[PDB]
RNA sequence: UUUGCUCCACACAAUAUAGAUGGAUACGAAUAAGGCGUCCUUGUGGCGUCGCUGAACCAUAGCAGGCUAGCAACGGUGCACUUGGCGGAAAGGCCUUGGGUGCUUGCUGGCGAAUUGCAAUGUCAUUUUGCGUGGGGAUAAAUCAUUUGUAUACGACUUAGA
RNA sequence: AGAACUGGCGAUGCGGGAUGAACCGAACGUAGAGUUAAGGUGCCGGAAUACACGCUCAUCAGACACCACAAAAGGUGUUAG
RNA sequence: CUGGGCCAGCAUCAGUUUUGGUGGCAGGAUAAAUCCAUAGGAAUGUAGCUUGCCUCGGUAAGUAUUAUAGCCUGUG
């Protein structure tokens, strides 16, 4: 119980984009461990959240949460499609999210 | 997967560990290379001194302080490749670098700590073999590089201590090896080697 | 209101033609042909093979 | 024009009151699909008597397997092409399992070596080399040596992952 | 010293009868043995008792062991089961660390979570009797 | 309503008989035997919302628990294993291991 | 200038953060060659073994990890002390000796957990900065003005003045 | 500089050709999901540092239509004929 | 404290669509192979045999077409 984790890590590297335009509605996460589109297929619908702090409290905490799911894989190396209930800030573009293992259809 | 990366430059060909590198930096990761002096570039020395001449005659005309910048040090050549495979001159870009140190030699607390290769940047692996190639410490020298036997000074007497110290390690490891023996063989061994362990 | 595909929806692939019931009963979409021994004359397999 | 299959094309000239029953002729055409296959077929026949395919039909088109798809055989290739200043008969040999694995090699080769592309070689002939040492070429002889053996230096194993905690080695 | 020293690379050596590991495809896993070399890059192989069909092969897709047998050049796939088995290459394969290191990294592989756990508990059990005799001498 | 009735046991790691989603939830390929526990009044209603602890959960706990715990013994580490908490090690590949 | 100033402890309010969530786990060198183990003439030596990837290794069970009783070791690990040493490339870290103290899932018991109601906000990290207490500590200068002319368009420079 | 037929630009954004009136793709109400075109997929940058057979080493290599030039003539470089 | 209102999860569907696992059929040289039977061959010639070489273990040439390996071709 050095370790509490029930999640997977994640990191966000874009939004989808053309070469020129990009599209803020969906972003791209690369998962750990995950090389294949065979492999990610297994984290679609899952569920992600990005964490972040804040200096206000609300419910009586400094931090927040943006969820997400996945939505389906992205080119030949695992790299997978994410939508938000917002949209990823941006200056997140490199930072670590976290996808979980349910809603399980283990 | 780790806080920090830490690569032994050596054996690597600079524009393939620089594109890993930097993809690594825009994906959030932090990377230290070491041993920047004994870089690889592939082609032999003579052409790749004149392409570094040919770098060197870009200046601004009007004031040649303001004009391109020409860094000597290997690992400051290898940043300078590095930088052009990053958009650079936006925030992410900035961010993006600020995750990037790079040395000659392999200076403390680096010393102590892991280093790996990249793969698909190593030389050996990548040169087809009879293809000549060049030491990135040789042709920074060459154009004007002042370190050289400094950093070879420092790095024979670092070498010595990690000697000892792997030297140590591996006497210390023969204990273990040893003295794991008796268990080795053992109930729960072979309990552990029906699970694979 | 809604274009339903009677290709899923054998709801409405029934309303359309019948047939279908009986089709799949039956199988038919798959059904073994029959079995002949019918063979090649000679002149075929020597030309085939020829050059 | 890819993965090639080899076909029996067999067409003719079509029939008139006054000639029914014209002469059938045949061709073997290696090409990948039958379309293709039925164009070459008439390509050919134009340039080989007076027919154009709508004078003509085509009668049967029927895959042509490898007989012995295992056996190592050595073939002779007879190649005409066309370079960017003439054109050129050319005989070259190749060692395979079949003639389609054959031809498509020479495909790879006029391509890589004189920069022909399709459109510009005819194949015209292939053919399994009976004895050894009819075998004329250097580069296929060379694998016919009795107990012949060879290591393959400097091995390269591709990383599944991006960083390596032990410098690899090359070592078969 | 005083004789000429010569230490010469002793590469696994592409000839019929050496032994491979197929890497790639529907046979990766699988042992076959090569029966007549192609060129510098093809050969045909034969894995009848793993049963993979007699094939040219890239050698790119398959590794080289340094298990050999005694097999006739071109051997059909009758003659090269009758060969396989006289010489007993299974076995020898079985024995070596490098398949015993697939058949490691594969039980590890089908560990249910229960077992981990097990494992786990095991280790730690093993790891004590070890630190203290690790103290002794 | 399309629940999981959940146990535990509560004496082994303190979650109570309780309803759980199956969409939250992996199966581990191991099981106990179910065979001598009753069950049958639990439901829908059972849970219903009409603080405290009811004495009946209280006492159907025990009911339900001991059984099952007098089950998980007969397999040694099982009772450890239950009251041990679950969590990803750096490493795990939840699209390849196995539970 | 009256408030002061500084280092260490742990204590409250603001504040920021390119993004912790089991561990950045140290030979060097070659690759048409090497690692490791062992022997010795300590070598371009002999014998053995390994690779075919870290899919490793280490760690990992307990109210986010509570309360209680023992057995067996005498180990492990944390903490704050302590005996030696080593580290200047940016050493600011490393190895060591000796006890003390907590924990110990090596093993065997006695309790606890619910109702946070079928997921949603539920582990706290580290930066600054203002204040609060108790201890140790320390007790200046620079600028303007005035002046020199080795200086100077003005600033600037360089001198001198208790 | 001047004619022929057609298609364009002009009157027209959009995706590609870094850039660009006229090329390639494709023409345009406000949007969601999917799929593609032409063009691409080491890194800048979305997408295989993919697979396969060759060929090439340049003390001035080469790298993609329109297109941002190169010839006669030579080489015991190396390849295949 | 209910109710609205809105927001969300799961379930059963409907529309669109994307990505897997699996069953049954058809065709062709009624795939070609492999495998089996048989005829016939050869060489990058297996066993024998011959003769010098031996360390007499083995060996080199030569004979020899299945034998103390095997392969190729036809037909079935």
């Amino acid at each position: 119980a050095e370790s509490h984790r029930l999640y997977v890590k994640g990191k966000h590297l874009s939004y989808q984009r053309s070469k020129r335009v990009n599209n803020p509605n969906v972003s791209l996460i690369k998962i750990e461990g995950v090389a294949t589109p065979q492999d990610a297929q297994f984290y679609l619908g899952k569920r992600i959240a990005y964490v972040y702090r804040a200096s206000k409290e609300v419910r009586g905490s400094k931090i927040r949460v943006m969820w997400g799911k996945v939505t389906r894989t992205h080119g030949n190396s695992g790299v997978v499609r994410a939508t938000f209930r917002n949209n990823l800030p941006a200056k997140t573009f490199g930072a670590s999210v976290r996808i979980f293992l349910y809603p399980s259809n283990i | 997967v780790e806080p920090v990366v830490v690569i032994d430059g050596k054996g690597h060909l600079v524009g393939r560990l620089a594109s890993v590198v930097a993809k690594q930096l825009l994906n959030g990761q932090k990377i230290v290379v070491v041993r920047a002096e004994e870089l690889n570039i592939s082609g032999e020395f003579f052409r790749n001194k004149l392409k570094y001449h040919d770098f060197l005659r870009k200046a601004t005309a009007f004031n040649k302080t303001r004009g391109p910048f020409h860094f000597r040090a290997p690992s400051r050549i290898f940043y300078k490749a590095l930088r052009g495979m990053v958009s650079h001159k936006t925030a992410r870009g900035k961010a993006a670098l600020e995750r990037l140190k790079v040395f000659e030699g392999i200076p403390p607390p680096y010393d102590k700590k892991k280093r790996v290769v990249v793969p698909q940047a190593l030389r050996v692996l990548r040169l087809k073999p009879g293809r000549k190639y060049t030491t990135l410490g040789k042709l920074s020298t060459s154009v004007g590089w002042k370190y050289e036997d400094v950093v070879a000074k420092l790095e024979a007497k670092r070498k010595v201590s990690s000697a000892e110290y792997y030297a140590k390690k591996r006497a210390f490891t023969k204990k273990v090896a040893s003295a794991n023996a008796t268990a080795a063989e053992s109930d729960v061994a072979k309990q552990l080697a029906a699970l694979g362990y | 209101v809604l274009k339903k595909n009677p290709l899923k929806n054998k709801q409405v692939l029934l309303r359309l033609n019948p047939y279908a019931k009986v089709f799949a009963a039956e199988k038919l979409g798959s059904k073994k042909a029959e079995k002949t021994g019918t063979k090649p004359a000679a002149v075929f397999t020597e030309t085939l093979k020829h050059d | 024009m890819a993965h090639f299959k080899e076909y029996q094309v067999i067409g003719r000239r079509l029939p008139t009151e006054s000639v029914p029953e014209p002469k059938l002729f045949r061709m073997r055409i290696f090409a990948s699909n039958e379309v293709i296959a039925k164009s070459r077929y008439w390509y050919f026949l134009q340039k080989l008597h007076k027919v154009k395919k709508a004078s003509g039909e085509i009668v049967s088109i029927n895959q042509i397997n490898e007989a012995h798809p295992t056996k190592v055989k050595n073939f002779g290739v007879w190649v005409r092409y066309d370079s960017r200043s003439g054109t050129h008969n050319m005989y070259k040999e190749i060692r395979d399992v079949s003639r389609v694995a054959a031809v498509e090699t020479l495909y790879q080769d006029m391509a890589a070596r004189h920069r022909a592309r399709f459109r510009s070689i005819h194949i015209l002939k292939v053919a399994e080399i009976e004895k050894t040492a009819d075998v004329k070429r250097q580069y296929v002889k060379q694998f016919l040596t009795k107990d012949l053996k060879f290591p393959l230096p400097h091995r390269v194993q591709k990383s599944t992952k991006t960083f390596s905690y032990k410098r690899p080695s090359t070592f078969y | 010293s005083t004789d000429s020293i010569v230490k010469a690379s002793n590469w696994r050596l592409v000839e019929v009868g050496r032994v491979v590991l197929i890497k790639k495809g529907q046979s990766a896993g699988k042992l076959a043995a090569i029966v007549e070399i192609i060129d510098q890059k093809k050969v045909l192989i034969d894995g009848p008792k793993a049963g993979v069909p007699r094939q040219a092969i890239n050698l790119g897709q398959v590794v080289l062991t340094p298990l050999t047998f005694a097999l006739p050049r071109g051997a059909r796939t009758a003659t090269v089961s009758k060969k396989w088995a006289a010489a007993a290459v299974c076995e020898k394969w079985a024995a070596s660390s490098w398949a015993k290191k697939i058949a490691q990294r594969e039980r590890r592989a089908a560990l249910t979570d229960f077992e981990r756990f097990q494992v786990m508990v095991l280790r730690k059990q093993k790891r004590y009797t070890v630190k203290k005799a690790l103290a002794k001498a | 309503d399309n629940t999981l009735l959940i146990s535990g046991p509560f004496k082994v790691n303190g979650v109570p008989l309780r309803r759980v989603n199956a969409r939250y939830v992996i199966a581990t390929s191991t099981k106990v035997s179910v065979e001598g526990v009753n069950v049958e009044k639990f439901n829908v209603e059972y849970f219903a919302k009409e603080k405290e602890i009811k004495a009946e959960r209280v006492e159907d706990q025990k009911v339900v628990d001991k059984a099952l715990i007098a089950e998980i013994k007969k397999t040694p580490l099982l009772k450890q294993y239950l009251s041990a908490s679950f969590s990803l090690k750096n490493g795990d590949k939840p699209h390849m291991l196995k539970f």
